[PDB]
């Protein structure tokens, strides 16, 4: 039974890692994502040049 | 005849060469080409600049 639950342990572990995974994601098929905001000051910086 | 003691436990020592780790997986920001506006000729205001 002790086994059974230490088993269970690496199953949420791995369910842990894949939460990280898919945050990530989700972070990076943001609307306001990286190259979004990227493009963004990067045209401001030339109009304010 | 099977390498086995009086009793039947085996005699030589088993090996199964241990699973290659756990694995990683990423994702990636993926960016496609994209267009500008064009512009129309201009209609003549009635007030002045």
């Amino acid at each position: 039974i002790r086994r059974e639950a230490a088993q269970m342990q690496v199953e949420y572990q791995e369910t842990q890692q894949a939460h990280t995974q898919a945050q990530l994601e989700l972070l990076q098929r943001k609307f306001t994502n990286k190259a979004l905001y990227s493009w963004m000051r990067g045209k401001l910086s030339a109009i304010y040049y | 005849r099977h390498n086995l003691s009086i009793d039947g436990q085996p005699l030589s020592l088993a090996i199964y060469a241990e699973p290659t780790d756990p694995k990683a997986l990423l994702t990636s920001m993926v960016q496609a080409s994209q267009g500008g506006s064009a512009v129309l000729p201009g209609t003549l205001s009635l007030y002045r600049f």
